[PDB]
């Protein structure tokens, strides 16, 4: 069962999959390849919630029904650097304008 | 290999570089790893980057596909950074 | 002495049981082409349900969006051609949403939110115009099939 | 060959017109039509008599007793009905059929009716009661055409199955068969030979006996509509069918030469008849033309 996510951290947003039984340690993996900063240094969010590295990805609710390649769920990213540890901040994106008369 | 695509408003979106390659505009626009849009805003260049997964996943696959879900209100930039995209 | 069309069926008089199988959310338009080459239509199947039904080896099948007439893959390729069946099985028509384009998805949700007479009071191109105002239509996929097959000779 | 020429038209009917047949004493010209009516005409001059009402959707075709006093109609509302034409009274209305009924007629005893339909069923049925007394399921697609053999105890059917079944009246087996859509069929009025259309613009003469087609007729257009022909004996022998053109074609029996083509309908001719002693057909057209004419020759 792969899983399809958005990995979100300030203006930054990653598109990647991993499977139901991966685990949030495993994402990070994934993490460390594309932006070369190491497990231990990441902290992985659903929400509010800081995630467990143990924990499987379907086990914090990530599924195939919940995070699809159409429509991806978020995971927040926040770094640390030795004993600094960065808060949670994930910019927004843009608003769309107002819907034009005629739709 | 994953490329960077910036949106006007300066976010980063980081994908596989054989997904951003369904755009030829794109593949061009590499011709660094970025590509810096001028007028393509965040929310619309993450619903293409979200059509990006979803082409890639469902292409040649054989089974059951669903619907590419698209909002009224994004409809319409949506169309425009397609054509641009050709994608 | 005249061309007859590429795409038509063939009068086999061979019975083929199939199941028509709507894997779409989409409500499903049967086109039959006749021994002349003319679309004709056939039941339609709602999202979700699928249906056996008597057609013949040789004949030509395609299936569209019943509402739009958006087009629709079947076994995954534009047209469904019954065989014999084999050991007492029906022979599946497993049919699903094509992969569109990104345009073309934009193109299907425009359309289904503006009246065709208010395309020109969108603030887009011209050319984009032109795109909403050539809506779907089977003759399309026609005359492109019967162009692949003739560059296939 | 003949020199058949337009007497009259007669233009009652309102929408396609399904059938015409004369009489056997002569008299009268019944029609048919897809306006739900039957009307009774003046076989020699074309003069109206009377409609006669009472289905409830088209009619596709009519036939007479062998003493001229009763007719049976086929309907696309399922039934036959049973007419008495001095009074133009329903005297039975045969249900059974699930699906239209295309075909009718009395054996030469009048005492049964057959009747085929699009149901793909042949049924054998009671004048007197009214009742279904057999149903012959055997062919796997609409039946065109239905005709009593000379004494009664054989019918040959056809189908756009592709086939034509002669049937054994008395017990309902089917006695033996003779690929496109067979139109129309009947029994020739000597009794040796079957007539039988096929939507491929093609009738043929057949030697059912002997399983052998002795004729091939062609030039006319018939590929669409089940379009009756005929024997014509009265003068020469000729075999005439409408076509699709607008033309009652006319073929010599024996060289299978087409001998004349009357010119005058505006649609489809579906239906022809020949009057049983003098040299008169009538013809009968579909919804473009709505007429029915009649024909008449020095042999």
């Amino acid at each position: 069962m792969d899983v399809f996510l958005m990995i979100r951290r300030h203006k930054t947003t990653i598109f990647t999959d991993a499977k139901e039984s991966s685990t949030v340690f495993e994402l990070k993996r994934i993490v460390e390849g594309i932006l070369k900063r190491p497990p231990d240094e990441q902290r992985l969010y659903k929400d509010d919630q800081l995630l467990d590295d143990g924990k499987t990805l379907g086990e914090c609710g990530f599924t195939s029904q919940t995070a699809r390649p159409q429509a991806p769920a978020t995971v927040g990213l926040a770094f640390r650097a030795d004993d600094t540890f960065e808060a949670l901040c994930i910019e927004p994106f843009s608003s769309p304008p107002e819907l034009p008369d005629v739709m | 290999m994953y490329v960077k695509l910036i949106s006007s408003d300066g976010h980063e979106f980081i994908v596989k570089r054989e997904h951003a390659l369904t755009s030829g505009t794109i593949k061009a626009m590499l011709s660094t790893n970025e590509v810096n849009f001028r007028e393509i805003p965040s929310h619309v260049l993450s619903k293409v980057c979200m059509y990006f997964t979803y082409k890639v996943r469902y292409t040649n696959s054989s089974t059951e596909i669903p619907e590419f879900p698209i909002a009224p209100e994004i409809a319409l930039e949506l169309l425009m950074a397609a054509n641009f995209l050709d994608c | 002495g005249r061309p007859r069309p590429v795409l038509r069926s063939v009068n086999s008089r061979e019975p083929s049981q199939v199941i028509f199988c709507n894997r779409s959310p989409r409500v499903v338009l049967p086109v039959w082409l006749n021994f002349d080459g003319e679309p004709q239509p056939y039941p339609t199947l709602p999202p979700g349900t699928g249906r056996r039904i008597h057609s013949y080896r040789g004949h030509l099948w395609l299936f569209r969006d019943a509402g739009t007439h958006d087009g629709l893959l079947v076994n995954q390729t534009e047209l469904f051609v019954p065989s014999l069946n084999v050991d007492g099985q029906p022979i599946f028509a497993n049919i699903t949403l094509p992969v569109y384009t990104l345009k073309e998805r934009c193109l299907q949700v425009v359309r289904s939110l503006v009246k065709p007479e208010n395309y020109r009071r969108l603030d887009i191109v011209r050319s984009l115009y032109e795109d909403l105002e050539d809506h779907p239509n089977v003759q399309k996929d026609l005359e492109r099939l019967t162009q692949e097959r003739i560059a296939h000779q | 060959s003949p020199n058949y020429a337009l007497k009259f038209t007669l233009a009652g009917h309102t929408k396609a017109v399904s059938s015409v047949k004369f009489s056997p004493n002569g008299e009268w010209l019944a029609s048919s039509s897809a306006d739900k009516l039957i009307k009774i005409w003046g076989a020699y001059d074309g003069k109206f008599e009377k409609t006669i009402s009472g289905h409830k959707l088209g009619i596709s075709d009519v036939a007479w007793s062998s003493d001229s006093n009763l007719l049976v109609s086929a309907s696309d509302d399922k039934t036959l009905k049973i007419w008495d034409v001095s009074s133009g009274k329903c005297l039975k209305t045969l249900k059974g059929h699930s699906n239209y009924v295309f075909c009718c007629n009395f054996n030469p005893q009048s005492n049964l009716i057959v009747s085929g339909s699009f149901d793909e069923s042949v049924r054998i049925w009671d004048v007197k009661t009214g009742k279904c007394l057999k149903t012959l399921p055997a062919h796997s697609d609409p039946v065109s055409a239905v005709h009593f053999n000379r004494d009664g105890s054989l019918i040959v059917s056809s189908s756009y199955d592709g086939l034509c079944r002669i049937w054994d009246t008395a017990s309902g087996q089917c006695l033996k068969t003779l690929n496109p859509p067979v139109s129309f069929v009947k029994f020739s009025p000597n009794g040796k030979y079957i007539l039988a259309a096929t939507l491929d613009n093609t009738l043929k003469l057949w030697d059912y006996s002997k399983g052998k087609c002795l004729k091939t007729y062609t030039g006319h257009k018939n590929e669409k509509y089940c379009i009756f022909a005929n024997f014509s004996v009265t003068g020469g022998k000729w075999i005439v069918s409408g076509s699709e053109d607008n033309l009652v074609y006319i073929w010599n029996l024996q060289t299978k030469e087409i001998v004349q083509k009357l010119q005058g309908h505006t649609d489809v001719v579906i239906s022809t008849a020949c009057h049983p002693t003098e040299n008169i057909i009538a013809s009968a057209a579909l919804e473009n033309d709505k007429t029915i004419k009649l024909w008449k020759s020095d042999c």
